RNA sequence: GGUAAUGCACAGUGAAGAGGUGGCAGUGUGCAUCUAAGACUAAAUACAACAGGAGACCGAUAGCAAAGAAGUAGGUUGACCG
RNA sequence: GCAAGUUGAGCAGAGGAAGUCUGUGAGGCGUAGUGAAGACGGAAAGCAGUGUGAGUGCGACCCGAUAGACUUGUGAACUAUA
RNA sequence: UAGGGGCGAAAGACCAAUCGAACAGUCUAGUUGCUGGUUCCCUCCGAAAUGUCUAUCAGGACAGCGCGCACGCAGAGAGAAGCAAGGUAGAGCAUGGGCCGGUAUCCUUAAGGAGACGGACGAACUGCGAAUGUGCUUUUCUUCUAUGCAAGCGUAGUGGGCGAGUUCUGGUAAGCAGGACUGGCGAAGAGGAAUGAACCUGGCACUGUGCUAAGGAACCCAAUGUCUGGACAGAGACCGAAAGA
RNA sequence: GCUCGGUCGUGACACGGAGGAAAUGCCAGAAAGCACGGGUUAACGGCGGGAGUAACUAUGACUCUCUUAAGGUAGCCAAACG
RNA sequence: AGGCGAGCGCCAUGAUCAUCACGACACACUUGUUUAAGGACAAAGGCCAGAUGGGGAGUUUGGCUGGGGCGGUACGACCACAGAAUCAGAACGUGGUCGACCGAAGGUACUCACAGCGAGACGAGAACACUCGUGUAGAGCAUAAGGACUAAAGAGUGCCUGAGUGUGAGCACUACUGCUUGCAUGAGGGGAAACCCGGGCCUAGCGAUCCUACGCAUACGAGACACUUGUGGCGUGGGUGUCAGAAAAGUUACCACAGGGAUAACUGGCUUGUGGCCGCCGAGCGUAGAAAGCGACGCGGCUUUUUGAUUCUUCGAUGUCGGCUCUUCCUAGCAUGGCCAUGCAGCCGUGGCGAAGUGUUGGAUUGU
RNA sequence: AGUUACGGCCAUAUCUACUGAAAAACACCGGAUCCCGUCCGAUCUCCGAAGUUAAGCCAAUAAGAGCCAUGCGAGUAUUAAGGUGGGCGACUACUUGAGAAAGCGUGGUGCUGUAGUUU
């Protein structure tokens, strides 16, 4: 039978990668955080204070409050077939800034131009949506340089 | 476990750090005049047998170390709790490193 | 219910003429309220047998066990049973 | 139904009457909360009925133990021993 | 001589067809987490055999899944597009464990040992690493959507499950014991596998005309024939191994 | 287990003592029992292991060693007891 | 009121109240010695208190479990493995550990490594102390297992008792418990300072209501007022290992009751380890010679006639071992009939093939 | 254009042999009186310039070891969905999709930020 301590089953998780042992780099400490940013959790096994519980490893959430050397992040979780919000305390050594909003922020920068012109000249924005890839395109071909294919390889 | 007989620490009444005297807490004698003692005496009185349960299936070996510390200036007291230990000594000789 | 004794008893002990009480043990002191250890008392309250009047009750496998010579015919060694 | 209020408490007055009508008049819950308490104070329509679903206590949807106790109730016509 | 009492040449024998504690009557309609039963029609919706705690394991309670009444309302058991985490299958044998053999060379012996290397390996070896599955953001992202979702309040049943396909652990195995994932029977009829809870087709108000599925087409039994190769064994259509002429 | 003898200690309530305004506590005191010393199996019952050693081989009268409250005598047996 | 030893305790005897034996009388009490004998003792009653007490009375004698019992603990905690690469995830599945220990093995600041291997240095050897060069951890880190750590978290050296005090918010399926983190304060610590510290490098070493002991200030107190006792509030200790927490020994072959095929003792079904029977290969043996007859070391099957393994059907009942009697079936063929091989001269045999028509007995010991 | 002080990403920067280097630096170097610390001015701390490019730091070289990239291995190994496909099993063919690793070949061998100094 299995046990139920705070760091159960973390032999693979919570171990350093090959040729990457030691303390964190300066960039870790010089990064500034703000309320409302999206942030991503990855535990560093060498630091023993401010570690989250291993369920949260590799998950992304939103910063709710900022303190001297730690952050409070909001998560959601299913328990007993219902949704529950959870507020997780994490030290700054175990977090990295998330990339999940990157494309959306670029798109907002384009929208922000159009939405002004749409008051002056038009009435409503064109709004620049994405579209999924359509059907295969048409082609005009010169028809020299033909290559033949054959079952010449007998494959003993 | 070895404990020194003196400890400089914060005194709540004096509101600054002071010298304290350190010793093991002592369990005092039960009083017949309290409400629980009075109730039990009356209930036991007749031909009623044993009227309250007594524990028999006991299981623990140690009990928790508890220190009483007294402020030398104002005689106020604080209670400090230290966990379970089979044996305790006050003011013995230091555990000097690098013995023969 | 009466909680460091609410009431009642038994054995030891046992008052004062002045005493008893004021929902928590003790000692003192004012204050308030009563008078135990002798007796009597109506009305307003409770409920069988027996009599009278009523009912959104039951209608002969129901309603009392029993709408006729029913605690009967009949039964237990007996108490009792039907 | 009435509404910052609400109510068939008991009981009295009238009446050819176990119905109905009218008084007098408590109490309870509500009109704002916090603490063991001393103490303090600053949001949120309720009361009484007629019924339905559902919890708890009483035989408790219907039938069913082996047992326990109590009587100033009965038995040695069978069988044991003097 | 009488019931927690009698009487016994002792068997727990006998005390009115009753005795390892009599009979009568009452308390009493004693108690029951256990067995049996529980009385009219149609319409609409529709489960669970799991988790935590229990002198708990044939029982409870709390939560999860039904139904009724519903204030209200931009959502979704599906994809894309950016982004994270993972150490299984495969592949390998660089730290650790560990099998067999080595040329030149080296060390001694005149034996053996070491060896520039090759072959064989681990659920508790890893230097590399999938597919499938999981989460985050965006409707400023395709596609659907009101005969739809639904906070809140009140209250039921359930808490012995079993089986198929894909996989796993214990065991010589088992119509054996125990988990995980996606649909079933339970609570599911109809047509087909001759027959069969779960397999194939495919989800049921009540009628009438046409068409197809799965499976069939000498006869039983509604619909059958054609072409080309094999095969001679009371064989096959239903059916067992290593080894063989 | 039963029985006999003494206290050296413990061991109740009462009866005393000290103190305090008083209650509650504290101290002393303390029979029989218990503890301690003897008796008792036609009382309940109980009654051992290991090594060497004799002019063929075997066996061990003999020796050594561990152990106790005492280490199964006289008899009897694959017996209704192997 | 006397006496002793440098007014003290100790030794003399004289007044004041109980009081334990012993005598001698008769009045309570006792006895048919009754015109009598005993006698304040006995015997008989009463109220409290100790001792003894299966003679009796009430009651109890946990759970899980390939049926129960005996055994283990899968009953409260911790690490690793597996459970088809998030998390979760069963079995009396696998390898183990816990109920503690430590004034430093706690807090801080600085210095420097280690295990080994190759050269050296008298006694001095395999193994003594000191040096030089290499050295990614091959060492250590009190105590399981995993993770972590290198001008350190390891080894030394200095100083300190933060193993402070009030009061909030959260994470692990979250009550208890453990940990993370906010603000305010200390005539707080260490460090030049930035920084760090409210126990142990991280994941384990632990426990409610009521009662009781101690610490802390603020409350209550009955018609009034003072004090000795008492009652409230917050926080810690004393403990429930069956660990979300009753106060608890056996036996029934004399036995009762409610139920159970949720579960054993027959048969049947599935399986075939064990039991029995058959094949394949050819090392050796047979007077020569693999194979007349044998056939090691290995490998593949069939049977249900042995015994296991499992619990699907039956507990408001399917009569349980052996013998007697009587019938039918199977073949893996003991005799009887036809054949083939031979290490078949003949006689007697041995190995094989088609074949189940007819036969296969009488007794002694024993329930068999 | 190098160097030097303080850095960023942490081997294209490591490890082993050899060789070069104008200027200004960077060093080795000369002492211990004091402050400070050692069994020991070796290290650490202080006060100095008589020497020297020998060393370090910087740069080049090597069919170098190791690291980084890319091609091939290879549509190979494994795998999602499907059928009254096959096989006594052990396992495996086909249809619509996703898709490796080791080895071995070829090329590389630090790049940059702020300030100071030197033709
Ligand atoms: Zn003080």
């Amino acid at each position: 039978v299995s046990s139920h301590g705070y760091r159960r089953q973390t032999r693979n998780l919570f171990s350093q990668a090959f040729r990457k042992h030691g303390m964190p780099n300066t960039s870790t400490y010089l990064t500034q955080y703000a309320v409302g940013e999206y942030v991503d959790i990855k535990v560093n096994p060498a630091i023993h204070k401010g570690m989250p519980h291993k369920y949260y490893h590799g998950r992304t959430g939103i910063i709710k409050e900022v303190n001297r050397g730690s952050v409070i992040v909001l998560f959601n979780r299913i328990l007993a077939n219902k949704t529950v919000e959870r507020k997780v305390i994490v030290g700054i050594e175990h977090i990295r800034k998330s990339k999940c909003q990157d494309e959306y922020l670029k798109r907002l920068e384009i929208n922000k131009k159009i939405i002004e012109e749409a008051e002056k000249k038009g009435e409503v924005p064109v709004l620049f949506k994405r579209q999924p890839k359509g059907p295969k395109p048409a082609v005009e071909m010169l028809m020299n340089n033909i290559i033949e294919l054959s079952y010449d390889k007998v494959e003993s | 476990v070895n404990i020194p007989k003196t400890r400089r620490t914060y005194c709540i009444k004096c509101a600054y750090h002071t010298e304290f005297k350190v010793g093991l807490l002592k369990k005092g004698k039960d009083s017949p005049r309290k409400q629980g003692a009075r109730r039990y005496a009356r209930k036991q009185r007749g031909v009623h047998g044993q009227t309250k349960p007594i524990l028999k299936r006991k299981a623990k070996t140690t009990k928790k170390v508890i220190l009483k510390i007294e402020c030398t200036k104002c005689k106020s007291s604080q209670l400090k709790v230290r966990g379970r230990a089979k044996h305790v000594e006050f003011g013995a000789e230091k555990k000097v490193k690098g013995e023969a």
